């Protein structure tokens, strides 16, 4: 029901698409992006006709940062909080598309601290009774073969690159300063299902964005669209790719109706 | 590779 | 800070004309409105000094827009080709604005002429496609016709005819004007004979002559046999020479420069004749001027019917879709349907 | 991928197979 | 915050503004 | 029928049929509370 | 299949807000006659090319030119797909449609070298065929672009001569229902005009007319 | 109405609408001039130690009203929304009152407000001949100035079609004409002021004389530029088309937004209830009666209270 | 009247004469004074009685073409005549094609006749191909246009339909900008999607003049034989190969005809590094251009690319000449500063195994497999060449 | 011949006897040869001769509904308003892909 | 009242004008030929609806699914008054058994 | 309306409102009023050093321009109100680059002195 896309900006923000285009003929830590996009698309003008929204499509953005060994300038002037060795701070931007216009739903800052807080001392002396029970029932999903609808220029260069950066952080977080709280952090950062949505709702959830100042609302949109690269072109592509891969899943559904109906008629 | 129901070239070819 | 819905924090007044003083704003107050705090990573600032005064120009284009904003709204030119073409695209938009206000509204009352039009809905014939002149222009029109009727009634298309009518009607509009800025817009509507475009053609002609001397300098120095007016061929010859020696990947095939030496000489001869009639100096004409008067009269007669032929073409489509459907009716046919009318085996 | 096992011996043999797989994939400097 | 090294100066200066005016306001209470 | 191409009962029927969506869709039930 | 909802953001106005901003206004468009039964270039959107339509040669003319041919009445096949042609129209020459705009730019010697037959003179009769008469109609427009005085089109050429049931496979490009069109994604116009262009009165399968102006009918009430 | 292009001419729904609205005629009857019969005289509405308000109701077949403020000290008069089918009673009234007409205030440039404006200026300047009359207007109404001819097309006002509007002539805000060196009745109008949309209670006023100040308020929704007059010393609010007796202005005309009309009604809540509101059409009321008994303001504040972020109010049938 | 010749370093052969089309000819410069009365006559407007008696389509195209660009767009938007969009492409003051695409979509937005939006806002693929080919001609003239073209593509794929026509036009756009790797990778993506490369884009790519508005207008009557030859060569190459080999051949011929030889060899470099199986015509053309240039403008990885493509599909003499010219240019005193071509063990084993696979069926490979193995392993005794000359003489 | 001035009861009787499929396609293309006044009179005559005015004929008509609906369709039209091999190639490799991915399992 | 409810259940639905695929207007003629009404359709029991749907109406499983929300709510088939003389407004309130399913 | 969609007179046509004065017929000002309104003398760019500055000179009307941060925002609208030699457009400039030092000695001179310095000096 979903498709995950990744993007790694080397040497921070300054190697993004918008910051590199200039006029011719006249270091920092790397950023790892992840846009989880489920097939949840509906219109609220059916249930409430007063709302002038044609299409509402939700998709989540997970942005993490990773310090390399090559940056020399600002290494030990302060402890880097984005490092998986120090907190594993990561920003979870719940996004939405309201008539092909990207609107922010929430901006959450999650670390291993509030994953440790929910498992140990979210109550007076214990953790949350529902978050501890949801981690007690965690069965793995069967391995589904993934299809690679990459960017054409990076389609044939490297194939296992989103797998390598997913296991680079999972090694670095499980053997980190916070060791036994990483299964609680995996379910916290798990974007697929209702256990991860309840787990991120136990955290703060960010300020309600329309109550923020107009200078902070435009500077947050200038950071995500312009600086981080998660653009309206990316937002409109997700609404297209949610439509295309729903069409691809309808054909496998038609192939499974025929496969089931043929197996019954040859048996009966 | 075609089998047409009606044909207008073939009855003129057959007389010739 | 963060705002709440329905709750506003009241703030005191500065007691200086409100937020925007209707009486005026001094130079030091407008200096702060000039250098307003735009974010400098996405801001371009520009000033030009023109002798006495200087003009400041600051543009800020945001970061959350450049993937969705139009190329015309945010005129970003990421190349020198886009710089030269994007300026020339914004050239004509501004130039038509500052010229078009001189003859429409906000123009002088002697610089505003209107056309009356009436097209029959059935016969599709234009009735009374005239101009709306004043009493001063009509005295120029009958001063034109009484001279030419006295010259062309003894010798030689009928008695009731208007000799060089589309030339004097285009010259009566220019004659009755009182502003030179509104005069040049009528010269642009009449085949583009304004001094803006004629100095543009004169600049490209002298650029082609200066390029003709450069190709003549190269071909004489390399060898040490040519066409007559080489300045028309010189943009095509120089485009090959830069392609041949290695500096340039494209040679040119554009033959629009050919014949332009005789064309631009005719345009300035058309313009000099148009000024000659406005000053009423049509009582003697050279034979070269008389050939230009016959050519320009038919050229000016068809430019005033561009919009009327557009509406004539739409009126063709209107009577077309009202036709009887099907292949037709047997009552209104001279030909059987399944054959050509010129078939030898027609009547079975 | 995750595979569930029934004993201790098969887990040890799968771990040794994983060792042989990770050492046959390239030897470190 | 040099703009050559830090391209996010519109956000980092805005968030440094939002630290101070959320603390410089006198409507908030320090005690629960 | 000659000039306009239709007649007044057919005209009223066409006028009723061209705007059927924005005449009536729902009965708009519920209660609106004061939020301030 | 199965009635895919389309990703366009057209919507009918609600029951609460007033009707405003009348410098754009959608209304329902109903023409006088049906045109879907007609020939493709005899429809409403091709009316301006009505004088560009080639004269029709019929089946009996084609049989008469099969039996008794003329030396300068050139029958020319305009079918492009070689996998879909199975028979030969008599006295025909192969000039496929997608090359015609290049083919008439050649000289007579270059036409003979690049096609194996002589270039027809501009006073010679040219008769074009296709499967349905669609590629032959576009080819006749390309032949009339050059100064060819006598160009004729047999509508339904191969499908009536040989009795086949084929088609020229014209796409008539319609956007896929994931492709979101222009006026939803764009700041090219102000928000009131953007909201008033994207609205429509009724279902979005029929045609509509956009008014650039409106005045209130003060004389009703 | 609008321009008859190819799509409008091949539409059968257009002929169906023109049969349904106007019967067998198909052409709309225009808004004609009021004849010399059934025409009333100019009434003196208000007399005060400072000013005198003299008005005439139903002076058009648009059912608009014509008002003039008279300064008792300086003997200067001011027409607001100059649209009267007979501006000969007003010139005779000004000449028999020994008054000077110096400016004409315009709320907005719809056809029910500027139809007889050239007639006003010409007849009053001709009587002044035995300094010209200025025009006070908002430049957003420029977009409604250019469609003065088209509005004269649809409402049958053919004699006012071929008339250059005085707001289109060259003022001091515009570049000047470069006339041949070998006229100033129409080339330059020095008496012309352009009102700004930044209206405040401090400096957005006109010094009418004798310490009487007329605060113009920018209040869109019926027009892109719509300027009310407010006299706080006399408690008089010339609303124009924003507010009427038990109703508000239309939004179903071009360049009219419902949320702009709602904000314009919301910027009116700081005036006292005894302020007599004087509309462009119909009978005059008070602002307290409109706070108590007008359903459009009730709907606006109710939508604001229940939580509508974009409150949109406005009429679709009423006065232009 | 003696004008120099631009150094394409293209082989003079009757096989590649279709590759010789697109070369500018001085015969056209000699023919130029004959066309001068024709272009002098064409500048004049017709009379009023001829234009009033003109047919509807002819009058519309001859009035809208003479009209200003925005006025013609206003007339089109007013009367919903969308088929006059190729006329306003040819206007006297028309902007760059991304602005024209935005104006086309704006005219489709505010049009008087509104179809259903799946067919109202869809431009024909001929129009989009013409717009992108104008953009690619401008990128040939000025490569820094390409970024905006990317932005233009970033809207068109999101608004119009991604057809093989617009994808081949975007491959030509990337090629004309000097972008070698992403152009070939878009071609490989089309080949994996089983989309045919467009033959008119393949002919315009190997004609780096002739901006396509006056090609569809037809103001240049000559070289249409060259256009037909390139279209038929594209069809012939597509009958047996995929789209990526046809696109790589077009890239090679385009960079040869624009005197950009470094990108011409980068095409072969990227086609070997990406995995595109080159057509045999392209390999033979690359070998003959290598022979014309004597291996001067070439690198070690380009040499390795050529030897891989010749061992895969190529004759023994071509591979032997390429290896001998590389070994001689290594020994030249000019290229001593440049590093020598060295084969790593894996690609050397791959090349020698493919040579042995060819030599099990071919005798001309079996006689020279030892010389090929000696030339790749960098140990080349001259006794092998002496025995080769002795066997050739005897 | 004068196709518009043929007797209308004669045309609707000859068109009623069309039942074969190949001649039914001939009547579809042939019915455009009549005028618009004629083809709207053929519908009123066909509906009357099969309806209330069926007693005007000596022998009654036979029930041909496919010609009755097509004449009623054609009269409303003339009046104003008031690659199988390559496609089957794509289907087979998709089912090949779902068996390799496991979406179409074997017997359990 | 039976005709307008089947007309609305087949037409376009919502602000996006979602077309109902199942056409319930074809069963209007066979419903009125049996003499059964919309108010009489609400009086039929569950066993009388399976007999009516399968035998007489031959309602398919998707056409039965689009008609059942109109029968589950027991919509009162009363023509409401409107601003015009020709009224296409049916009261969509749920009916009660004490007032004959008339709400 | 549809007549105001494509410029001139469109929605985002920013030159339809009016033109500048571009004349010495009013506000005869001194050198201090030019110095206080310099771009280079403002506070916000005096401590700005990473954005690139370009100093150019027209050889036709003789104006001196300085543009900062044009490589990041290359707007083609910049300088549209330039109004070269005799009411000409800003496409008629033919600018030539000058250094920082010779911009300061030429900024104070009138346009005829700048043109004489370009033609007969350097
Ligand atoms: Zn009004
Ligand atoms: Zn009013
Ligand atoms: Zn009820
Ligand atoms: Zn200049």
């Amino acid at each position: 029901n979903y498709f995950v896309m990744t993007r790694t900006l080397k040497n921070g923000v300054q190697s993004a698409e918008l910051n590199n285009r200039r006029y011719r003929s006249v270091s920092r830590a790397d950023v790892h992006l992840t846009v989880f996009a489920p097939f949840r698309v509906y219109d609220p003008s059916l249930h409430d006709p007063t709302v002038d929204i044609c299409e509402w499509s939700s998709f989540d953005l997970v942005v993490q940062k990773t310090v390399p060994d090559n940056m020399v300038a600002n290494k030990l002037l302060q402890p880097l909080s984005c490092t998986p060795q120090d907190g594993a701070l990561s920003m979870y931007v719940c996004l939405a598309s309201v008539n092909s216009e990207m609107r922010i739903r929430s901006i959450q800052l999650l670390s291993m601290k509030e994953a440790q807080a929910l498992v140990e001392h979210a109550c007076f002396g214990n953790g949350e009774p529902l978050f501890l029970e949801l981690l007690r029932r965690r069965g793995r999903r069967r391995p589904l073969v993934e299809r690679r609808f990459d960017d054409p220029r990076l389609r044939y260069e490297e194939v296992a690159q989103p797998q390598q950066v997913a296991d680079e952080a999972a090694v670095a977080c499980s053997s980190s300063c916070y060791g036994p709280y990483y299964p609680a952090f995996e379910m916290l950062m798990d974007s697929c299902g209702s256990a991860g949505e309840y787990s991120r709702a136990l955290c703060y959830g960010g300020p309600y964005v329309s109550e923020l100042s107009r200078e902070l609302c435009d500077a947050l949109l200038d950071y995500i669209k312009g600086d981080l690269g998660v653009s309206d072109q990316l937002c409109e592509y997700v609404c297209q790719m949610q439509f295309f891969l729903e069409q691809e899943e309808y054909m496998t559904w038609l192939g499974q109706v025929q496969h089931v109906a043929n197996a019954v008629s040859r048996t009966a | 590779k075609s089998d047409p129901a009606v044909d207008n070239v073939a009855p003129l070819r057959d007389e010739d | 800070a963060r705002r709440k819905w329905g709750q506003k924090t009241w703030s005191p007044t500065a007691t200086n004309g409100g937020a925007a003083p209707a009486n005026g704003v001094s130079a030091q107050e407008a200096l702060q409105i000039a250098y307003r705090p735009m974010p400098p990573s996405q801001t371009v600032e520009y000033e030009e000094d023109f002798g006495h005064n200087l003009m400041i120009h600051r543009e800020y284009i945001s970061k959350r827009c450049r993937d969705r904003v139009s190329f015309e709204l945010s005129a970003l030119s990421y190349s020198n080709l886009e710089l030269r073409r994007g300026q020339e695209h914004l050239a004509g938009i501004m130039n038509r604005e500052r010229r078009g206000v001189s003859v429409g509204a906000s123009g002088a009352p002697d610089d505003q002429v209107q056309m009356q039009t009436d097209v029959d809905a059935n016969s599709r014939e234009v009735l009374s496609a005239r101009y709306l002149f004043n009493e001063r222009r009509l005295q120029f029109c009958d001063r034109f016709q009484n001279f030419f009727q006295s010259k062309l009634e003894n010798s030689a298309n009928g008695h009731e005819k208007q000799h060089l009518f589309s030339l004097m009607e285009a010259c009566a509009v220019i004659f009755g004007c009182e502003t030179e800025a509104a005069r040049e817009t009528y010269y642009r509507m009449f085949l583009g004979l304004d001094s803006e475009t004629l100095l543009e053609e004169d600049e490209a002609l002298r650029n082609r002559i200066a390029d003709a001397k450069l190709v003549q300098r190269v071909l004489e120095n390399n060898k040490g046999n040519l066409p007559e007016e080489f300045e028309e061929y010189a943009p095509l010859y120089k485009a090959y020479i830069t392609h041949a020696v290695g500096k340039g990947p494209v040679a040119s095939y554009d033959i629009s420069t050919l014949g332009s030496t005789g064309l631009t000489a005719e345009r300035r001869r058309w313009r000099t004749l148009m000024e000659k009639i406005v000053r009423e100096d049509y009582h003697t004409m050279t034979e070269v001027e008389q050939m230009d008067a016959i050519v320009l009269n038919e050229q000016l007669h068809t430019v005033k019917f561009f919009d009327l032929k557009i509406g004539d073409a739409i009126r063709d489509i209107l009577q077309l879709l009202q036709r009887e459907t099907g292949v037709g009716s047997s009552v209104n046919r001279d030909t059987p349907v399944g054959i050509s009318p010129n078939n030898p085996e027609r009547r079975v | 991928q995750q595979v569930v096992y029934r004993s201790i011996r098969d887990c040890r043999e799968r771990a040794f197979h994983l060792i042989q797989e990770l050492v046959s994939s390239p030897g470190v400097a | 915050l040099p703009p050559s090294d830090f391209p996010e100066n519109a956000l980092l200066k805005c968030i440094e503004k939002e630290i101070e005016d959320e603390a410089l306001r006198l409507d908030k209470e320090e005690c629960p | 029928m000659t000039v306009h191409g239709t007649s007044l009962p057919s005209t009223y029927r066409m006028h009723k049929d061209i705007n059927k969506a924005q005449r009536n869709d729902r009965k708009l039930s519920g209660n609106r509370f004061k939020v301030l | 299949q199965a009635d895919r909802r389309t990703r366009h953001h057209m919507m009918v106005d609600g029951q609460i807000n007033p009707r405003e901003w009348f410098n754009w206004h959608p209304k329902e468009y109903q023409p006088w006659y049906f045109d879907r039964h007609k020939f493709l270039y005899e429809q409403r959107q091709y009316a301006q090319f009505h004088h560009l339509l080639c004269h029709q040669v019929y089946l009996k003319d084609m049989l008469h030119l099969m039996r008794y041919p003329e030396p300068y009445t050139h029958i020319i096949d305009c079918r492009t797909s070689t996998q879909k042609m199975h028979r030969w129209v008599p006295h025909s020459l192969w000039l496929p449609r997608d090359e015609v705009e290049y083919a008439l730019q050649l000289s007579a010697d270059e036409f003979l070298d690049m096609y194996g037959f002589r270039k027809p003179d501009k006073s010679d009769d040219v008769i074009l065929l296709s499967h349905n008469g669609i590629y032959s109609e576009q080819a006749g427009w390309e032949w009339k672009k050059q100064f060819f005085q006598h160009v004729y089109n047999y509508r339904g050429g191969t499908n009536e001569l040989f009795g086949e049931s084929y088609s020229d496979m014209n796409v008539s490009d319609v956007l896929s229902p994931w492709k979101g069109p222009f006026p939803q994604s764009g700041v090219f116009v102000d928000k009131w005009s953007k909201r008033k262009v994207l609205t429509r009165t009724g279902p979005f399968d029929r045609q509509y007319e956009m008014q650039d102006f409106a005045l209130p009918d003060l004389e009703l009430e | 109405s609008y321009t008859p292009n190819l799509t409008s001419l091949t539409n059968q729904v257009n002929r169906s609408e023109r049969l349904r609205k106007w019967g067998s005629a198909g052409v709309p009857p225009g808004v004609p001039r009021i004849p010399r019969l059934e025409a009333k005289g100019i009434a003196i509405l208000h007399e005060s130690p400072k000013v005198i308000l003299a008005g005439r109701s139903r002076c058009n077949n648009f059912d608009s009203n014509q008002y003039m403020l008279i300064n008792k000290a300086t003997k200067r008069c001011l027409l607001v929304d100059a649209s009267d089918d007979w501006p000969d009673d007003w010139a005779a009234f000004i000449g028999a009152s020994d008054l000077t007409l110096t400016h004409v205030f315009l709320t907005h440039c719809h056809i029910d407000n500027i139809i007889n404006l050239n007639a006003f200026l010409t007849i009053c300047g001709s009587r002044q001949k035995q300094d010209e009359i200025g025009v006070m207007w908002c430049p957003a109404e420029e977009c409604w100035v250019q469609n003065f001819k088209r509005s004269c097309e649809r409402y049958g006002r053919f004699e006012e079609m071929h008339q250059v509007l005085p707001m289109m002539c060259r003022s001091l805000y515009t570049p000047q004409h470069l006339v041949d060196p070998v006229r100033n009745a129409r080339h330059l109008r020095r008496n012309d002021v352009l009102l700004s949309a930044a209206t405040n209670r401090a400096t957005s006023f006109i010094d009418f004389g004798n310490g009487v100040l007329l605060y113009y308020i920018f209040s869109p929704g019926h027009s892109p530029g719509h300027m009310m007059l407010h006299i706080p010393t006399e408690r008089i609010l010339f609303s124009g088309d924003l507010l009427f007796f038990n109703k508000v202005g239309r939004v179903d005309l071009p360049w009219a937004t419902g949320v702009r009309l709602a904000e314009s009604l919301r910027l009116l809540e700081a005036l006292p209830d005894n302020t007599v509101v004087v509309p462009g059409h119909g009978r005059m009321t008070t602002l307290g009666r409109e706070r108590r008994e007008n359903k459009a303001l009730q709907q606006c504040y109710q939508r604001q209270e229940i939580g509508k972020q974009e409150v949109s109010v406005g009429f679709n049938e009423g006065y232009l | 009247t003696q004008l120099p010749d631009p150094p394409y370093y293209l082989p003079h052969s009757p096989r590649f004469d279709a590759e010789r089309c697109g070369t500018f000819n001085k015969k056209w410069l000699l023919n130029l004074p004959a066309l001068k009365p024709l272009v002098r006559n064409s500048t004049y407007l017709p009379k009023k009685e001829e234009l009033w008696r003109a047919p509807t389509h002819e009058a519309l195209e001859t009035i809208i073409g003479h009209l200003p660009y925005h006025d013609a767009l206003r007339y089109i938007t007013e009367h919903s005549l969308f088929l006059l969009f190729p006329t306003v492409l040819r206007a006297r003051d028309a902007p760059l094609p991304h602005v024209i695409y935005e104006d086309f979509m704006k005219s489709c937005t505010f049009a008087s006749l509104q179809n259903p939006p799946e067919e109202q806002f869809a431009l024909p693929s001929v129009l989009l191909r013409t717009l992108l080919c104008m953009a690619a001609y401008h990128c040939t003239l000025d490569a820094d246009y390409f970024t905006t073209c990317q932005m233009l593509f970033g809207r068109m794929e999101q608004q119009q339909q991604t057809t093989p026509e617009v994808l081949s036009a975007w491959v030509y756009c990337c090629t004309a900008s000097g972008r070698v790797d992403e152009a070939l990778t878009y071609a490989k993506y089309m080949a994996d999607c089983s989309a045919p490369f467009d033959v008119t884009v393949f002919s315009l790519m190997q004609h780096p003049s002739l901006n396509p508005i006056e090609v569809e207008d037809g103001s240049v009557p000559h070289s249409a034989k060259g256009l037909l030859l390139q279209r038929r060569l594209g069809n012939r190459l597509h009958t047996a190969y995929r789209s990526d080999a046809v696109a790589a051949h077009g890239m090679f011929v385009y960079y040869a005809l624009t005197l950009s030889h470094v990108r011409k060899w980068e095409v072969i470099r990227a086609a070997a590094a990406l995995g595109v199986t080159l057509a045999e015509r392209t390999v033979v053309l690359a070998v003959e251009v290598f022979a014309r240039e004597k291996g001067m403008r070439c690198g070690p990885k380009t040499v390795k690319a050529l030897t891989h493509f010749l061992a895969q599909d190529g004759t023994v003499g071509h591979l032997l000449y390429v290896l001998l010219r590389a070994r001689k240019n290594e020994l030249l005193p000019e290229f001593r500063d440049l590093p020598h071509t060295t084969f790593s063990e894996e690609e050397q084993e791959l090349v020698l195994q493919c040579v042995a696979q060819r030599a099990r069926h071919d005798d001309s490979f079996a006689v020279a497999a030892t010389l090929v193995s000696s030339l790749v392993r960098e140990d080349d005794p001259s006794e092998l060449l002496m025995a080769f000359a002795r066997a050739a003489r005897n | 011949a004068d196709l518009d001035r043929v007797e209308a009861r004669s045309v609707v009787i000859a068109l009623n006897a069309v039942t074969n499929a190949d001649v039914y396609e001939f009547v579809k293309k042939y019915l455009f040869n009549f005028g618009e006044r004629k083809v709207k009179f053929l519908r009123t005559t066909y509906s009357d001769l099969r309806g209330h005015g069926a007693g005007k004929l000596r022998i009654p008509l036979k029930e041909n509904d496919n010609m009755y609906y097509h004449v009623c369709w054609h009269s409303s039209i003339r009046s104003p308003r008031q690659p199988n091999a390559k496609i089957d190639d794509i289907v087979k490799d998709k089912i090949e892909k779902w068996k390799a991915e496991g979406l179409l399992p074997e017997d359990y | 009242s039976l005709k307008l409810i089947l007309e609305k259940l087949s037409g376009h639905v919502g602000r996006r004008q979602y077309k109902m695929l199942c056409n319930l207007e074809k069963h209007y003629d066979k419903l009125k030929d049996e003499g059964i009404d919309w108010h009489e359709l609400k009086w039929l029991s569950r066993e009388e609806l399976i007999v009516l749907f399968d035998k007489v109406l031959h309602l398919t499983r998707t056409e039965r699914a689009a008609l059942l929300p109109a029968i589950e709510a027991k919509v009162c088939g009363v023509l409401r008054q409107t601003d015009s003389r020709h009224s296409t407004v049916v009261c969509m309130n749920r009916g009660n058994a004490n007032h004959g399913w008339r709400c | 309306s549809r007549s105001t969609v494509f410029g001139p007179g469109s929605l985002y046509s920013f030159t339809k409102f009016g033109s500048f004065n571009r004349s010495p017929t009013n506000c005869t000002l001194n050198k201090r009023m030019k110095d206080i309104f310099r771009l280079e003398n403002q506070k916000h760019i005096r401590n700005d050093f990473d954005r690139e500055r370009r100093y150019r000179m027209c050889t036709k009307c003789g104006i001196t321009t300085v543009t900062i941060n044009f490589n990041n925002v290359p707007s083609a609208r910049v300088g549209l109100w330039g109004r070269c030699a005799d009411d000409k457009d800003y496409t008629h400039h033919r600018m030539v680059d000058i250094t920082q030092r010779e911009y300061e000695v030429l900024r104070e001179s009138p346009v005829e002195k700048r043109l004489n310095w370009w033609r007969y000096e350097r």
